[PDB]
């Protein structure tokens, strides 16, 4: 087998990790590569493998997020304490244990706690704060399965996990085995400003929905970054909101949520998501950037909200990439790029047991039936857009394409590749860490 | 070192290529002798020697490839592994 | 060297198979020990002897309890029943009747007489005729003898006769008499709350499930008597014989005198030790029943005999064979269980302050061997991983075949009665208990009656060692496997499990509460916070070294408390003793809250409503409560973030 | 290096030093903070002032908890007091005074007018007029405004004027208006024991001390207004003005109206936590309230800064100069402490089984500087030593002198009255708590008035940098005492004089005992049963490893027990909520026992003797039971050998 190497360890609150990486920094470019002769690191006469290893060549920093259980990875800390705790395990294989689902942040868990009870036990709610601690969450083993959207596939699919089950968006008698094509993400323009072109974006101010995802992140920020060519992206913009963002931020600091909420990626968060970033555009925004399908739930009191009570769709508009604005309804004549829909993942060992269980849990709640008030559905929220997205009509069967790079495509991820230089979420950079 | 009430946490490693290539993960294998001739499945009654008691290459994975096969019982391993060599 | 676990196993064994259980059993039927009151000099002589065993034995530590109760016993003038003529000119006698009710009103009634089938709420309300002004007869099963009682009085009944027929129990003869006390609930009566003790002046007090109503028992050639002037049909539905009838004749009605006096007496508990090498602090408790009305064969002379030997078994395995047990183990014979277990429940309510989360496990041997047939178990489901466990390991004593052969086993398991000694452990102190028969299909026919013998017993089980031997080694795998290892083995899914159970069953009303303004989902979000307490607490005893002991500590405690959260804090403990909200008594549990509910869509305005919100409020706030002090800190609770 | 106990003092003395406590006093006064009752904007923002001032000095945990309750504010209609002529025919106002009492019932009353000196049992006996069917008035001091209304109450009067006159109170003004709550015990009294979150559905409930009588303050020229038509002489025995008299005349009497309303609105308490490196499970709670009718500047403005700079003096300490403390702490702000300390009471009845033996003290900040000349401190017994050693290292700020100059100290110490925040902690969770304060003489003149600001504050105080510099000092004492060591500063002997003193008084009357039937020896050895207990366990530190941890573990758990072993099994939580029998509040508690045996000499037949029997055998089993239950472990106690 393989197993990882080595590692200078350390206490946890005491520290410290700079200035034992700043020492070895200093050993590592003397020391390693037979720089000097009157003196070698990884080699003594004395003994063989005094403080360190003979055939280690070089030091790497271990990322902030990366604690012991992410770094051992799930199959060997599986067997080691499968071989401490001294069990051979023979798993025939039959019956599924109940599948830990997981949620974030008091309406997630909400949900899904009444989800628990409404199903006869096969699913149980396990929370975590923010998306990336519940991803983290799923590979060291306390959650099995996380809908998420395609920019997440990609960050859990690089991670280890598999997608499993679509969603789809389109009503049909065959959308349980048809794979859908994927969701358009636009940019919504008011009507009161006309003079908003693609050329001319800098310095007027922005909507995102959250930091990494699809249509709020990837789609614009790559089409951006072809033309700005700069990493950071508070210069050019004068202020917006992007939730999961950095705190010193413009982006966080024009958002909405108080006390100490601004800028964190939850439904707490006030111009958080879908609606959320619709808010941010209708309340204090220039520019908002969501999917196509936000508009017309958003128009004309299908919300029982108040401020998207009063609001008609004729006004809101979308711009172009060549500049020409376009009317709301025809969304195929310009949209910024496509997008993949959400998808289900979960880890490779579960991936039974989630399929055989979710595919009897969507035909019990899903979207047959009807008198959803009083009643339990499982896709009909209160426009949070909790849980899963609210227009999903079923799942899809995914066979055949079970990886992230399969799932998401070539042209997507192309996209995010070309932006991988510049995104900053630090579990991106311990999975790649991980990677040799 | 991860367990409580140690709570240790790993915070530098090391890479084994060359500075072409670093490599984090190294191999674990087993060393033994010329025209010794036997195979890996009946290997007990022999002399095996370890590296180490929990340490990784030496001993999670020979008793981890060697572990279902012993009878009850298992716990505790030193016991069984020592009843599973002859020393 | 040290022994694991393998080792315990296959020395209990090797060692519990030698001896022979059958001549202790033989000796405690003996013409010196042979009817044993509640403060006899008969049970005053077994006493010295099982204390002089536990002191021959060499344990640890042995010691000595006595208490003063107020127990029922019978007086000069003859007890009776009596057909009374509407003329009155001239008498018919039934029967002087052998058996007594304990704790039955001293008083004589006439009138007519009604049979109850079986004295259920729900025997009682399919019932044709009127039940106020009269007397009813009941058969015996199904219920303890104070819940019938208690009905009947509910229903302002003036008398209760109860008897056993030919379908439920098929004895040869018709002419023997039983025995039984009518105290809903446990204890010495005339102390609730607070123990019998000379500390407590004796204050005048009075329990409230004491019946204002004569009870008696017959035999059931009298009962064949009375069905003589008896009339009507009893309903196929009725498993029953031929010979039962309804109601009495318009003429004839029937009349019962019961005088029974209050009597004062000494009861003594006899307790012994072995201590403790790694905390000696927290103990489980085995015990075992000794006194019973008639010679007590099957009733009380079994589970001494268990304890006797398996204390001699645990005793002689840490003396020499070097076992080490890593808590103390308190060995207890408790005297007058018969009178509603009144030994557990004064040693209970006299050092409840000192037991508190201290000890952590109970064990009843009582009543073990009844039948050869089934396997059947009741407990705290704290246990229920356990007994899963040793029920793969014993083999069963007629068949080769293990005990576990169903795999639903967990959904047969029943609640615990008042009538065992577990309930008062459970339902009071709030510690897991446990009690376990080997019982058949059929009742066991001469429970409580004065043919109860080793003679009887031997003729129905015709091998009566190994039977007792497989009984002896279950009980043995308990203690071994509680007290060997720093880990506990109680297991806090099942609690789980049992929520869910309850919410899914409030569910099937959603729309009820929807429409009084109330919302359940609240309920639900505490449900589901207990699941992540159960939880993290799994994965913290999956990242802590098991050979560190302090780390294992903290977390031990969590799971001692785990089963004292349970109790409610609202609840005076003196009004109303049982406040374990799963397995209690009263108006606070969660099956009173799930039955009030019912009443609800009965719609003859027979519910409260205002109750319903304070219990809706109340158990929502325990199940809330307990599952914030599982998991972690005050800080490390989240709610509303 | 390690910091022992004589670096901490001078450290503490160093930091402590530098801080001037006078601007923060002066910033909590200022025009964007004056108004803050319960629940307004203000005190909202005082709130996200003081957790953003938490966040900025970088504690382990800051959280905001929130609640909704009950409180009683004023209307649109005035509430106003007028001489009715027995004509009737013209209308004479007195004033439409600025203070309302809170929780007074809305209603309007006519009758004449009794002085009714304080209100006190005592000074209801010696009065010279009956009582019923009248209003009483009565002046402000030596009782809680709720043991005034409720014993007016008692004696069927119909409403109750409330004022304060210039012997006790010298101010020179008699206009200015105050501010009271009437409610007998603490708590949301629209939820009684149990908490006031979202997930009670709020159901119908109300507390048993809420009076049903108008209840009204009214200003000193007010009263003199009215006493231009009083008659009668008031005694010499009554420290008095001579304008004061004692009835009204036979042709006026007063009419009082009294309009408030019951809004619902949402406290928000803020806390904090500095971690622990040894065990962070225990901690020792500070609090302080936030919020007064006035501008509150010596109710709590002094008592927050006292709490905001104790915050930055301890996490400055900890993060800088490496101070470790071996429990964790943690810092309270608690809204709406006026109306009867309901952040307090909500927060104990919500977290109840959370911080059930985890938390072990609770330091009380509020009102901790009054006067400059003397030092008045009132705590559960188990502080006293610790008290004791702080009073012999901390200077006066006047005078060079100690502290420490009485050493009778310890007989001057008076009870925890209802309205501090103390009693809710020790009378309810069983925590032992402590409340200290720098008073004067007199009274504090102006404290829950209109004027009560920062002017008349330094005005009265000259010098208020040294003088909170000294209580802050103290309070730092306590904290770095209880959490610097693996060893508990708690002492336990404090609470063997009590039970002394307590069987000496019993003993006054050991005749009428005797002549009931009754033998008082049992309590007497159950006296000395429980110096057997702390005399053992004093031993028990004696041969202990105090390097060693875990078995300084074991002992230190039965040191934090013995203070929840006082509270009495027997009582209901809900019905009676303060069980603790030596500060309590019932018929339970020991002096209740005491007092209804005094009238038992009184022999007016006012005595009940059924309830005297269950009172001594209930309380003779509450101390018998602690004594076991603290010296060790169930087998090693001996009762009758
Ligand atoms: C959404 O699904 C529907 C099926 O319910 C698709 O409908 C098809 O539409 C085309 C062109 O309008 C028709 O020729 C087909 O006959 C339809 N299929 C049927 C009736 O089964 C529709 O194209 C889908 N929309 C998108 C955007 O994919
Ligand atoms: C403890 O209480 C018991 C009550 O059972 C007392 O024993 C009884 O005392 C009365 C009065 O002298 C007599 O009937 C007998 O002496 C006892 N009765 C029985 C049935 O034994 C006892 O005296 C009390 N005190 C002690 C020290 O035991
Ligand atoms: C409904 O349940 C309530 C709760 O027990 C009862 O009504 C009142 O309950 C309080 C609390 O014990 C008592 O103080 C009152 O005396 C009860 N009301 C009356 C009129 O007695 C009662 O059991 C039920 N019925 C009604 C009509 O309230
Ligand atoms: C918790 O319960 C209270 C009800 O007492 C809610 O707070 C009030 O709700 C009523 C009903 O709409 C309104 O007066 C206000 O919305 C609230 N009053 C205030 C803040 O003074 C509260 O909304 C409930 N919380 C939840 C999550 O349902
Ligand atoms: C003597 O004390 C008792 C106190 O318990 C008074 O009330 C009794 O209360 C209990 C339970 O609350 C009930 O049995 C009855 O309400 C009362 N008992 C009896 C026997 O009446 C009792 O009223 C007091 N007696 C006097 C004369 O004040
Ligand atoms: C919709 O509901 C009906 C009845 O519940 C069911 O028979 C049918 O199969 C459902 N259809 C789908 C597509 O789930
Ligand atoms: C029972 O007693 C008599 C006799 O049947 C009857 O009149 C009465 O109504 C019945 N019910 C009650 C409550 O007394
Ligand atoms: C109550 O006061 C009235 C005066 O109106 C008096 O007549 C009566 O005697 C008093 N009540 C009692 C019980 O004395
Ligand atoms: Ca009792
Ligand atoms: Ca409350
Ligand atoms: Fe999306």
């Amino acid at each position: 087998a393989q197993v990882p190497s080595h590692t200078v360890v350390a206490r946890s609150m005491g520290g410290k990790e700079d200035l034992i990486w700043e020492l070895l920094n200093q050993a590592q470019e003397h020391f390693g590569k037979d720089k000097s002769k009157e003196f070698q690191l990884f080699s003594s006469p004395h003994g063989k493998d005094l403080l360190f290893k003979d055939s280690a060549h070089g030091f790497l920093k271990v990322p902030p997020r990366m604690d012991a259980k992410m770094y051992l990875g799930y199959e060997y800390v599986t067997a080691i304490r499968n071989l401490r705790e001294g069990t051979c395990p023979e798993a025939p294989t039959d019956e599924c244990k109940p599948v830990k689902w997981c949620a974030l942040s008091h309406h997630e868990r909400l949900k899904c706690d009444e989800w628990s009870v409404n199903s006869v036990g096969k699913i149980e709610c396990v929370s975590a704060e923010t998306t990336e601690d519940c991803i983290a969450k799923i590979m060291n083993g306390e959650a099995d399965a996380m809908s998420l959207d395609g920019g997440f596939v990609y960050i859990a699919g690089k991670c280890g996990l598999v997608p499993v089950l679509a969603e789809n968006y389109n009503k049909s008698d065959n959308c349980e085995d048809t794979p859908e094509a994927g969701y358009f993400a636009v940019a919504v323009v008011k009507k009161s400003a006309s003079d908003l072109t693609w050329d001319n974006l800098k310095g007027k101010k922005s909507c995102h929905t959250a930091v990494g995802r699809t249509a709020g992140w990837n789609i614009p920020m790559g089409l951006l970054y072809n033309k700005i060519n700069h990493c950071r992206f508070d210069e050019f913009f004068s202020e917006g909101c992007a939730p999961g963002s950095k705190k010193d931020s413009s982006l966080c600091k024009l958002c909405m949520g108080s006390g100490l909420n601004l800028c964190e990626p939850n439904n707490k968060e006030g111009y958080y998501g879908y609606t959320g970033a619709f808010r941010c555009l209708v309340e204090k925004g220039d520019v908002a950037f969501v999917k196509h399908q936000t508009v017309p739930q958003n128009t004309g009191g299908k919300n029982p909200d108040p401020w998207a009570k009063n609001l008609n769709e004729k006004d809101y508009e979308l711009l172009c990439l060549d500049g020409t604005r376009k009317p709301v309804e025809e969304y195929a004549n310009c949209h910024l790029a496509r997008a993949p829909n959400h998808a289900v993942v979960t880890r490779k060992d579960k991936e039974a047991c989630v399929h055989k269980i979710l595919r009897q849990q969507q035909h019990l709640f899903g979207s047959n039936v009807t008198d959803c008030s009083g009643n339990f559905c499982l896709f009909r929220s209160e426009t949070k857009d909790l849980l899963f997205r609210d227009d999903t009509v079923c799942l899809a069967k995914l066979h055949d394409r079970n990886t992230y790079e399969k799932y998401l495509g070539e042209e997507y991820v192309k996209a995010v590749g070309n932006l991988r230089k510049c995104s900053t979420s630090s579990l991106l950079e311990a999975c790649t860490f991980r990677r040799p | 070192a991860y367990l409580a009430p140690n709570n240790l946490k790993p915070v530098v490693a090391e890479f084994y290529g060359s500075k072409e290539d670093p490599q984090t993960f190294y191999y674990a294998v087993a060393v033994v002798k010329k025209d010794s001739g036997f195979q890996m499945n009946q290997l007990r009654g022999k002399k095996s020697c370890h590296t180490g008691l929990g340490r990784s290459a030496g001993w999670n994975i020979p008793i981890g490839l060697l572990y279902c096969d012993l009878p009850e019982p298992r716990k505790p391993l030193e016991k069984a592994v020592a009843n599973f060599f002859s020393g | 060297f040290r022994l694991y676990w393998d080792d315990l196993k296959r020395k209990l064994s090797e060692k519990l198979d030698s001896t022979d259980f059958t001549s202790t059993i033989k000796l405690l039927n003996e013409n010196s020990y042979v009817p044993r009151e509640a403060g006899s000099q008969k049970d005053e002589n077994l006493a010295l002897y099982v204390e002089n065993q536990f002191r021959e034995f060499k344990l640890s530590k042995v010691w000595r309890d006595q208490h003063f109760v107020k127990i029922q016993v019978k007086d000069s003038a003859q007890n009776s029943v009596i057909i009374v003529d509407k003329n009155g000119r001239l008498v018919y006698l039934v029967e002087n009747p052998g058996g007594y009710v304990a704790y039955s009103k001293a008083a004589t009634v006439t009138g007519k007489l009604v049979h109850a089938n079986f004295g259920t709420k729900k025997d009682f309300e399919d019932l044709y005729t009127p039940v106020n002004g009269s007397i009813v007869i009941v058969r015996a099963g199904k219920i303890t003898f104070a819940e019938k009682v208690a009905n009947a009085e509910s229903l302002n009944a003036i008398g209760v006769l109860i008897y056993m027929d030919q379908t439920k129990f098929p004895i040869v003869n018709a002419e023997l008499s039983f025995f039984g006390h009518a105290h809903l609930g446990t204890g010495d009566p005339y102390t609730p709350g607070f123990p019998s003790f000379n500390h407590t002046q004796f204050p005048p007090s009075r329990s409230s499930g004491l019946p204002n109503i004569p009870v008696q028992t017959i035999s059931r050639a009298a009962a064949e008597k009375l069905f003589g002037n008896m009339e009507g049909d009893c309903p196929s539905d009725w498993k029953t014989d031929s010979t039962c009838r309804m109601v009495t004749s318009e003429s004839k009605n029937v009349k019962l005198t019961v005088s029974n006096v209050l009597k004062e007496i000494k009861i003594l508990n006899i307790f012994g030790v072995i201590k403790g090498f790694v905390e000696p602090d927290h103990y489980v408790v085995v015990g075992a029943q000794r006194d019973a009305w008639g010679p007590g064969a099957a009733k009380s002379g079994v589970g001494t005999a268990l304890l006797l030997k398996l204390a001699q078994m645990f005793s002689d395995m840490v003396l020499k064979d070097g076992f080490q047990p890593s808590r103390s183990i308190i060995f207890a014979s408790w005297s007058a269980g018969d009178f509603g277990s009144v030994g557990a429940t004064e040693w209970l309510e006299g050092y409840l302050s000192s037991l508190h989360l201290k000890a952590f496990t109970y064990i009843n041997l009582d009543k073990a061997v009844l039948g050869t047939s089934n396997f059947k178990v009741s407990a705290s489901p704290l246990l229920y991983t356990l007994i899963e466990k040793t029920m793969q390991n014993v083999k069963h004593p007629v068949t080769g075949q293990f005990l576990y052969q169903d795999s639903n086993w967990a959904s047969k398991v029943e609640k615990l009665t008042l009538d065992n000694a577990a309930f008062p452990f459970l339902a009071y102190s709030g510690i897991p208990a446990v009690s376990f028969c080997f019982c058949e299909d059929t009742d066991y026919p001469y429970l409580g009656t004065t043919m109860d013998t080793y003679k009887e017993l031997i003729e129905r089980i015709p091998e009566l060692n190994k039977v007792a031997r497989a009984a002896a080694e279950v009980a043995g795998q308990f203690v071994i496997k509680l007290t060997h290892d720093v880990e506990l083995n109680l297991d806090y899914e099942r609690y789980n499990s049992q929520l869910l159970s309850f919410v899914r069953d409030l569910n099937q009303y959603r729309a009820d509460i929807k429409e009084m303004g109330l919302s359940l989902q609240w309920l639900y979000s505490a449900r589901g916070d207990f699941f992540r307490a159960t939880s993290r607490l799994t994965t913290d005893f999956g990242n802590a070294e098991k050979t560190d002991r302090f780390v294992m500590k903290k977390l031990n405690d969590r799971v001692m408390r785990v089963e004292y959260h349970f109790l409610s804090p609202y609840v005076s403990p003196k009004e109303s003793p049982f406040r374990h909200v799963f397995w209690g008594s009263g108006s606070h549990t969660l099956p009173a809250l799930l039955e009030n509910l019912k009443l609800r869509k009965q719609n003859n305005g027979a519910f409260n409503e205002t109750l319903f919100r304070n219990q809706l409020a109340l158990a929502t706030w325990t199940i809330q409560g307990a599952a914030n002090a599982l998991s972690g800190d005050v800080w490390d609770i989240d709610n509303e973030f």
